[PDB]
C-alpha cells in the first residue's frame, strides 16, 4: 500500500469511423503544486498503439519501461516481429490489465488510471481501461479521473452509442477532444493548458501531436462580474 | 572408449558426443511411427498406435495442447505427457495474460529450451521422446519436428519412429503435390496415411490402430480414432 507523490491527471478518447483518438495534458502535479511541465503522458507502443497514463508518475514511468521490454521481448526469435507477429493492442492492454490485477492483490498498486487506445491488425478500433484495482472496462468514450465527470459527458454527446462510431469523422471526432481539454482547462485545478494528442487511423496509421494549447478561451465576460451580492462597483 | 563417456549427460567424448543424448534418440527410433505434413490451410498428424497383446489396447500418441496445436509422440510415452503438459501451460499462458494465441515456432522454442536444461546438468536425463507438432497460427500453417536433444526444425513434412524413412522418402518425393491440397483436408489426411503406409511392413493399418489429428483456417486441433477414421483405411 502506498500513496501517490507526483500525480497526471485527466486522460480522455474516443473511437471514431476509422480509429481512436486520445489525449491528456503535459502536467505532473505535486499535491496542489503543478510542479512539472514537460511531463508525456501518452506512451505510444509500435505504431498501432497508444497508453494513455493517469495517477503516480514514478509508477507510469515504470509502465513505460514495462512496456520497452514487451516490444523487445517480442522482437526476440521473432522474424515476424514487425508484421503478423508485432504486438497487438489487445496483447499490450491485457498485459497491462494482468500486471494491474495481480499488484492490487499483493496489496501494492501501481497507483494508476490507464487507457489503452488503438487499431487491431484487422483494423477494429480498441479501446479499454484498467486501473489501480484492475478493474476494466470498454465504451465508444473514456475518460479518466476528472474527465470522466465533465468530458464524457460531452463526447457521449458525439458518439452515445455504439451505431454512432462509424457515423463519426476524425474531424468531428479531433473537435470534440480538443473542446473536452479546454473545459478540464476552465474547471481542473490539477490541469495544463499543454497536452498531447494522438490518432490512431487504420488507414493514416499512428499520428501524435505534441505541444498542443487550449485555445479560444471565454474570459470576457469576467470584467462584467464583481461582488459576491450586493456589491455594485 | 564410450563405456567412459555414456555414464551421464553431463560427460563429453573425446570426439564431442554426448552419448546420454544418442541413447535417449535411440527409444524415439524404436517407437511406433507417426507422420507430419501441411498445406497452406491446414496441418496433419497421422499416427500408428502400437499395442502390446491383442488383448490390449493401442495407446494414443496425440496430445491437443490447445485449440490451435497439438502434437505426435514416439518413444517415452511419459516423457511426451510431461512436454506436452508444459506445452499446454505455455499455450495457456500466453492466452491469459496477453490474450495471444502461443506462436507455434514459439512453442518450438520454449521446448528445445526445456530440452536443453536436461543435456547439461547432473542427476537429470534427457527426455527419451520425440514429438512432430503442428498448428495453425498468425502465420497459416506449421509443423515442427522436435528431437530430445534440444533440436526443433520447421518443415513442410516428415516422420519419425521405426521404418520411418520410408514415409520421410515419400512426403520428400510428394512434396510439390500436398503442399498445395489447400482446402481439402480429406486430400491432405489421405496424402498422411499414403506416407505413414510407406512405413508398414508388420502389418496394415486397421481401424483401431490408425490415429489421424487435424487442425487448420478454420479448424479447431480435433483427433480421430477408431470408427471416425475408417473413411480412409
Amino acid at each position: 500500500t502506498q500513496q501517490p507523490i507526483v500525480t497526471g491527471t485527466s486522460v480522455i478518447s474516443m473511437k471514431y469511423d476509422n480509429g481512436v483518438i486520445i489525449a491528456a495534458d503535459n502536467l505532473g502535479s505535486y499535491g496542489s503544486l503543478l510542479r512539472f511541465n514537460g511531463v508525456e503522458r501518452l506512451i505510444p507502443v509500435g505504431d498501432n498503439t497508444v497508453v494513455g497514463i493517469s495517477g503516480d508518475i514514478s509508477d507510469m514511468q515504470h509502465i513505460e519501461r514495462l512496456l520497452k521490454d514487451l516490444v523487445t521481448e517480442n522482437a526476440y526469435d521473432n522474424p515476424l516481429a514487425d508484421a503478423e507477429e508485432a504486438l497487438e493492442p489487445s496483447y499490450i492492454f491485457e498485459y497491462l490489465a494482468t500486471v494491474m490485477y495481480q499488484r492490487r492483490s499483493k496489496m501494492n498498486p501501481l497507483w494508476n488510471a490507464i487507457i489503452v487506445a488503438g487499431v487491431q491488425s484487422n483494423g477494429d478500433q480498441f479501446l479499454r481501461y484498467v486501473n489501480l484495482l484492475g478493474v476494466t472496462y470498454s465504451s465508444p468514450t473514456l475518460a479518466t479521473g476528472f474527465g470522466a465527470h465533465m468530458a464524457n459527458p460531452l463526447l457521449r454527446k458525439v458518439v452515445d452509442r455504439e451505431s454512432d462510431i462509424p457515423k463519426t469523422t476524425v474531424q468531428v471526432a479531433e473537435e470534440a477532444i480538443v473542446n473536452a481539454m479546454r473545459v478540464l482547462y476552465y474547471r481542473d485545478a490539477r490541469s495544463s493548458r499543454n497536452f498531447s494528442l494522438a490518432i490512431i487511423d487504420k488507414n493514416t496509421g499512428l499520428t501524435f501531436k505534441k505541444n498542443l494549447q487550449v485555445e479560444n478561451m471565454k474570459w470576457d465576460f469576467a470584467k462584467d462580474i464583481k461582488g459576491y451580492g450586493t456589491q455594485k462597483i | 572408449f564410450r563405456n567412459n563417456y555414456d555414464g551421464d549427460t553431463v560427460t563429453f567424448s573425446p570426439t564431442g558426443r554426448l552419448f546420454q543424448v544418442e541413447y535417449a534418440l535411440e527409444a524415439i527410433k524404436q517407437g511406433s511411427v507417426t507422420v507430419g505434413l501441411r498445406s497452406n490451410t491446414h496441418a496433419v498428424l497421422v499416427a500408428l498406435k502400437r499395442n502390446a497383446d491383442e488383448l490390449s489396447s493401442y495407446q494414443k500418441k496425440i496430445i491437443k495442447c490447445d485449440e490451435h496445436m497439438g502434437l505426435s509422440l514416439a518413444g517415452l510415452a511419459p516423457d511426451a505427457r510431461v512436454l506436452s503438459n508444459y506445452l499446454r501451460q505455455q499455450c495457456n499462458y500466453s492466452s491469459l495474460v496477453f490474450n495471444r494465441k502461443l506462436a507455434v515456432e514459439r512453442a518450438g522454442h520454449l521446448l528445445c529450451d526445456k530440452a536443453q536444461k536436461n543435456t547439461q546438468s547432473y542427476g537429470g536425463r534427457p527426455y527419451g521422446v520425440g514429438l512432430l507438432i503442428i498448428g495453425y497460427d498468425k502465420s497459416g500453417a506449421h509443423l515442427l519436428e522436435f528431437q530430445p536433444s534440444g533440436n526443433v526444425t520447421e518443415l513442410y513434412g516428415t516422420a519419425i519412429g521405426a521404418r520411418s524413412q520410408g514415409a520421410k522418402t515419400y512426403l520428400e518425393r510428394t512434396l510439390d503435390t500436398f503442399i498445395k491440397i489447400d482446402g481439402n483436408p480429406d486430400e491432405l489426411i489421405k496424402a498422411g496415411v499414403e506416407a505413414i503406409s510407406q512405413s508398414l511392413r508388420d502389418e496394415s493399418l486397421t481401424v483401431d490402430n490408425l490415429s489421424i489429428a487435424i487442425v487448420g483456417k478454420d479448424t479447431p486441433f480435433t483427433i480421430y480414432d477408431g470408427e471416425a477414421v475408417a473413411k480412409y483405411i
